[PDB]
DNA sequence: TCGAGAATCCCGGTGCCGAGGCCGCTCAATTGGTCGTAGACAGCTCTAGCACCGCTTAAACGCACGTACGCGCTGTCCCCCGCGTTTTAACCGCCAAGGGGATTACTCCCTAGTCTCCAGGCACGTGTCAGATATATACATCCGAT
DNA sequence: ATCGGATGTATATATCTGACACGTGCCTGGAGACTAGGGAGTAATCCCCTTGGCGGTTAAAACGCGGGGGACAGCGCGTACGTGCGTTTAAGCGGTGCTAGAGCTGTCTACGACCAATTGAGCGGCCTCGGCACCGGGATTCTCGA
């Protein structure tokens, strides 16, 4: 079946024609195999050919639930409307006084096929979605369910179905528990083999190539992971360098005197080994003045900022646009008073940036000859999926605490249509907590690169 | 343009807040009022989350025990309004 | 100007104007004045200065750093305001 | 034959006579002394639960929840003086509108 | 582990003797847990301050019969004396 | 025909009865008030004569402790006269 | 009978120590009604101690022991 | 070599160590627990007398009579809270007249 | 016959005052004051040592029970008057 | 003085998680038997309490008065209620760390038991002077007056 | 503003009396030297909270508002409490009998403390299935108006 059926017009692409006949194999024997891919390869179009393909061929045409994030909820009602207009869609939104029209007169009358929903709408329709024998329930961006003490693990196992499908973009943490915890949801005949092949996974295998690379023939009908450089064969740059630097006397003495104070000031790594290590005077106890007038020797103090104290005379003239990811928006109020005070045209985003305020800045940040080059991101909201493709240089600050995040935060560089050279820096000092953290990021990444290798 | 007289909804809160025993004052800001005041007495304290409720179940039974004895001095002055002339009389006889 | 957490609010204002009405509505008062909402926010802070001080003193005594509800009830017992409903 | 069902009680006696001596309340505890205590312990717990059995049938419910005890103690007069400075967790309060805050007619 | 020895059954036996078709919620178990103690640790610490006056040591069934007429205000002292002594003369004579 | 105004000798008893600590209420009739009330509780009682004083030194420190807290509710009503509208408020907040 | 014991002036010279200025007339039936109450929560706990110690003589330590209980501790007689 | 005088105090420790064993406070009392209690009681007993002693001459007498102890607990911001339930035989009260009963 | 404190308080007076005599009944108050403070510290000391399921009154179970009872800037004084005596009763 | 009209009550449905039953368990109550002793009942002493009776004068009572405050009624401002309107701040869920609170289980040491002195504290003998009555000294103080 | 009382404080011999003191046994503290039971002090294993970021929902909180009913000074007014003076009237003290009972003395049992066997009553788990919480929906009624 290596064409598309005539309710899906428009010539679904060749890397997804091979994503359907290979997906027929998952329909047959019941395995709800995970389908992961790189961002932008149209995982939507591999799912509308799973809720309309059943109609003429398999003959079901029943209730189907799809759980997607709310930031992509605007996309899905359009994509069924693009390709297959015959279908029923039913999106969910509103307060009490405007939602229940879509629960009194649309759902319980069975007047729906595709019930596109939000994650918060599952927990407040946990009665009104139980009333259906669901057929194929697909959750996209499938990494919320890594925690089994959730209230989505212990909710979406309640109402049942024949088979399913999951879509993520990521195989998870190399402490291995988050692989099985989704597999305890893929098939309920896997938890009887998860901790029963438990000697067959835990040992750090010297024979990867003779156990782990031959473990896949059992597990290859469970997963997929693909790469954009085999669909364009032109996306050249992938570059990542970093330095090894050191602080100064206001947070070197206090690097090694607050341990006298401790061995508040509790949770020493967050409280006293990220604040007093990355960017300085986050307690207002390392102040020169109650006038606090912004000046040098208040950006000379940091080990990190003293690179930026010399970077943004180099970085301005090379021609880039600098995307700075960071943690901890309290710290961005220091970085925003590095470019207001020193005349660098800036923009910003955080978790408090409401959604129309977000895109109203991004569009002017994507004017072709614009002014404001520096855009303050944050790694936790810098993984949604948002159009930032007009920059070419990214400087993370800290350690990627969960190591896919800043490897997902590089997807604000190599999204579709980026023929520029991409340079991505990183800051890690010496003797700090963060090399062990970046050792912990070294170990959590040389074993799922393995999965891409194997 | 319907509207009750002033002196009406003030009764339909009394006969509703004297039946339901929900926690009145807000449970998350009352948590971080207790954690602040203890830091004048000893830094670096942790509370049991079923112990910060024990202040919320007891401080309300002190203020309601104050406002059920404040109003008896307000009505004694033959007005129907409490004032800090009444609170500073109510705490005088018991607990100054 | 933007670096600081400075120009924001306190935590003694954490109990607000309607949460002192709906306390007083339980108390059986009809019309609160407008002056009260600073007087009551004071006398609540004094009473928590005479319970937590008798609560940390028990907690330092066992050399714990965990103010349990047993310690809070045993503080309220001595000053004649015995609380039930937390074991003991 | 126990001791806690030798005088026809329903509280324990052997648990109480343990606690009158490890609680350091005296040096010598009489043998027939905690048996006299384990009736006044129960008559004060068969008085509150008698009046709590006139709140569940006064609010059309079956269980006893701590709003019932607050209505049980305060409408009484004799258990109110014993428990004068005594609170109850989530007990609320007795409903009482003072007789001048009424409307005009 | 951690037996901790409440009065969770004995109160519930008293409920099956005065309203034998009701029940008590497990939150109100913890209140009546801490209402028999507040009679226990108020009578037992009363006879301790009463045997110490006369300078004896033996808490008898008369340093409790005196220590009940002080706490129980009116019409509970005139029963719990005659209810307690019912469960003493029925004790020793069997 | 000299006479002070009303409002004068009522002050020259206050500043004299707040200095001398003589026993105010009469010691022989207060003796036979105590001996009567005990006879409802047990007949045929004898008192130590330094124990009937122990009621007289303690009941006066209850009434003076009542009238120093009665007047704060009288002045709160913006008159300068006590009434049983005030005593029944003063005993309400502490000891009804 | 004997409630003529504490007189009208013997309440006046109490109320001067309390710091009031003009006594009404309705008080003289209320004050005897609140002095007769306080001698029925002390004497009732003085007879109980004296009957307990098997004595027929109410002593100066019983009344201080009774007043110790309800938070009106009296010094100057013993303890 | 006596026990109080080795502790540098005035109150007895040979008597307090007997009044902790025989009052059924606990079974075992510490070695130093009737020294540290014979000192906490020293300071408070010295505090009442000296603060009675400065006001032992407002009436220019030289015997403390029970009016003066009453003007030594009720004339203090902190010792009054320790004894705001108590009375004293023949203590009296302070001279005060409220601010509306006065002549004006 | 009895026993009381009418010889020790007369010494503590004759430190802080050389000349002010003290009368009979005013010794009876100070007699019945340091029997109140003794039976308010220890009764709080005992119940504190029983909350923790121990058996021993010590100077760590008094010092906590003096910080509760003493209102404010008296426990700041009286701790400095007690621990001055332990460092002599032990160090001699 | 009775119709519009919302608030509140009272029915019926659903469905969910706490409360009660029931099992296995283990260890604190329960007997029987020693052995010491505090309190029980008898027995004597003296002490403090009750009831008298007679005398002397502070102190209460019932008498006028007469002004001064308590209550009633007024207009008179003005301060908080009741309801529609913006945005915010609680309230869930989640994330990724690591650590401070509780049985085992071991083996010092500081508190109590016993026997034997002894010096410190305690009532009771004389035996003194610091308050307190007093009574005559001058001496600082709010109303009938202008 | 000034002159007649009515309140108060400086004072001297001049006494009673209680606080400060001296001389005696006896009773408890303390020195002593063992002896054990409490708890210090580590040492594994597990479970709840804290730091500062992201996501969304959604009833409350916050801000306007006109409006209306209460607060609050005035002012009349009228009994009702204060003040003071001749008249009774019971407290107070002062002896003086007269004996009940508080506190003790002195035996000697009746009764708890404690022991090791004893062996069920009461303890945390587990599964379950009525009580009650909730959401529609329509009856009942409670306060605004004519």
């Amino acid at each position: 079946f290596r064409e598309s059926p005539p309710f899906i017009k428009g010539t679904m692409r060749d890397y997804q024609i091979a994503g359907l006949n290979w997906l027929i194999s998952l329909h047959e024997n019941g395995i709800s195999g995970i389908l992961a891919d790189e961002m932008g390869l149209g995982k939507t179009l591999q799912t509308i050919s799973f809720l309309g393909y059943l109609r003429h061929i398999q003959g079901i045409t029943g209730p189907h639930l799809v759980a997607v994030p709310k930031s992509t909820l605007d996309n899905w009602k359009r994509e069924f409307e693009k390709w297959t207009p015959d279908v029923n869609v039913l999106v969910l939104q509103g307060a009490k006084e405007e939602r229940h029209q879509l629960i009194n007169d649309r759902l319980i009358d069975e007047d729906f096929d595709v019930c596109i929903t939000s994650y918060e709408m599952i927990l407040r329709e946990k009665a009104h979605l139980k009333k259906f024998a669901w057929e194929y329930i697909i959750i996209d961006e499938a990494h919320r369910i890594k925690n089994e003490e959730s209230s989505l693990s212990q909710v979406i196992r309640m109402f049942s179905s024949r088979n399913r499908l999951l879509i993520t973009g990521t195989p998870l943490q190399n402490n291995l528990h988050e692989l099985w915890a989704l597999l305890n949801f893929l098939l309920p005949d896997v938890f009887g083999d998860s901790d029963a092949f438990d000697q067959w996974f835990r040992g750090q295998d010297r024979d990867q190539d003779q156990v782990v690379q031959q473990l896949h023939r059992v597990l290859r009908p469970f997963l997929l992971r693909r790469v954009k450089s085999d669909v364009e064969k032109s996306l050249l740059p992938k570059k990542e360098i970093n330095v090894y630097i050191g602080m100064s006397e206001m947070q070197v003495k206090w690097y090694k005197k607050i341990l006298e104070k401790d061995i508040t000031r509790l949770l020493n790594i967050v409280m006293q080994l990220r604040k007093c290590c990355n960017h300085p005077y986050l307690f207002e106890g390392a102040e020169p003045g109650p006038p606090y007038t912004t000046d040098e020797h208040l950006i000379y103090n940091s080990g990190k900022m003293i690179v930026l104290d010399k970077l943004l005379k180099r970085l301005q003239s090379q021609g880039s646009r600098v995307l700075i990811f960071s943690q901890m928006s309290r710290l961005l109020d220091i970085l925003e008073d590095y470019c207001v005070f020193r005349g660098y045209k800036y923009c910003r985003i955080d978790g408090g940036t409401a959604h129309e305020d977000r895109i109203a800045a991004i569009d002017e940040y994507n004017r072709p000859g614009s002014d404001k080059f520096i855009f303050l991101l944050t790694t936790r909201a810098g993984g949604l999926g948002i159009n930032l493709t007009t920059a070419d240089t990214v400087i993370l600050y800290d350690s990627d605490w969960n190591p896919q995040a800043d490897l997902q935060a590089m997807d604000r560089a190599h999204r579709i249509g980026q023929t520029k050279q991409v340079v991505v820096y990183r800051f890690v000092t010496d003797n700090a907590i963060e090399e062990k953290v970046l050792e912990r990021a070294a170990q959590k990444l040389r074993l799922d690169q393995l999965v891409i290798q194997q | 343009p319907h509207r009750y007289r002033p002196g009406t909804v003030a009764l339909r809160e009394i006969r509703r807040y004297q039946k339901s025993t929900e926690l009145l004052i807000r449970k998350l800001p009352f948590q971080r009022l207790v954690r602040e005041i203890a830091q004048d007495f000893k830094t670096d304290l942790r509370f049991q989350s079923s112990a910060v409720m024990a202040l919320q179940e007891a401080s309300e039974a002190y203020l309601v025990g104050l406002f059920e004895d404040t109003n008896l001095c307000a009505i004694h002055a033959k007005r129907v309004t409490i004032m800090p002339k009444d609170i500073q009389l109510a705490r005088r006889i018991r607990g100054e | 100007a933007k670096r600081h957490r400075k120009v924001l609010r306190d935590n003694i204002q954490g109990i607000t104007k309607p949460a002192i009405r709906r306390l007083a509505r339980r108390g059986g008062v009809k019309r609160i004045s407008g002056l009260i909402y600073e007087e009551t926010r004071g006398v609540l802070k004094v009473f928590l200065e005479n319970v937590i001080r008798d609560a940390v003193t028990y907690t330092e005594h066992a050399k714990r750093k965990t103010v349990t509800a047993m310690d809070v009830v045993y503080a309220l017992k001595r000053q004649g305001r015995t609380l039930y409903g937390f074991g003991g | 034959k126990s001791r806690s069902n030798r005088a026809g009680l329903q509280f324990p006696v052997g648990r109480i006579h343990r606690l009158l001596r490890k609680g350091n309340y005296a040096e010598r505890v009489g043998a027939g002394a905690p048996v006299y205590l384990a009736a006044v312990m129960e008559y004060l717990a068969a008085e509150v639960l008698e009046l709590a059995g006139n709140a569940a049938r006064d609010n059309k419910k079956t269980r006893i929840i701590p709003r019932h005890l607050q209505l049980a103690i305060r409408n009484d007069e004799e258990l109110n003086k014993l428990l004068s400075g005594v609170t109850i967790a989530q007990g609320g309060v007795l409903p009482n509108i003072q007789a001048v805050l009424l409307p005009k007619k | 582990r951690k037996r901790k020895e409440s009065y969770a059954i004995y109160i519930y036996k008293v409920l099956k003797q005065v309203h034998p078709d009701t029940g008590i919620s497990s939150k109100a178990m913890s209140i009546m847990n801490s209402f028999v103690n507040d009679i226990f640790e108020r009578i037992a610490a009363e006879a301790s301050r009463l045997a110490h006056y006369n300078k004896r040591s033996t808490i008898t069934s008369r340093e409790i019969q005196t220590a009940v007429r002080l706490l129980l205000p009116g019409e509970l002292a005139k029963h719990a004396v005659s209810e307690g002594t019912k469960a003493v003369t029925k004790y020793t004579s069997s």
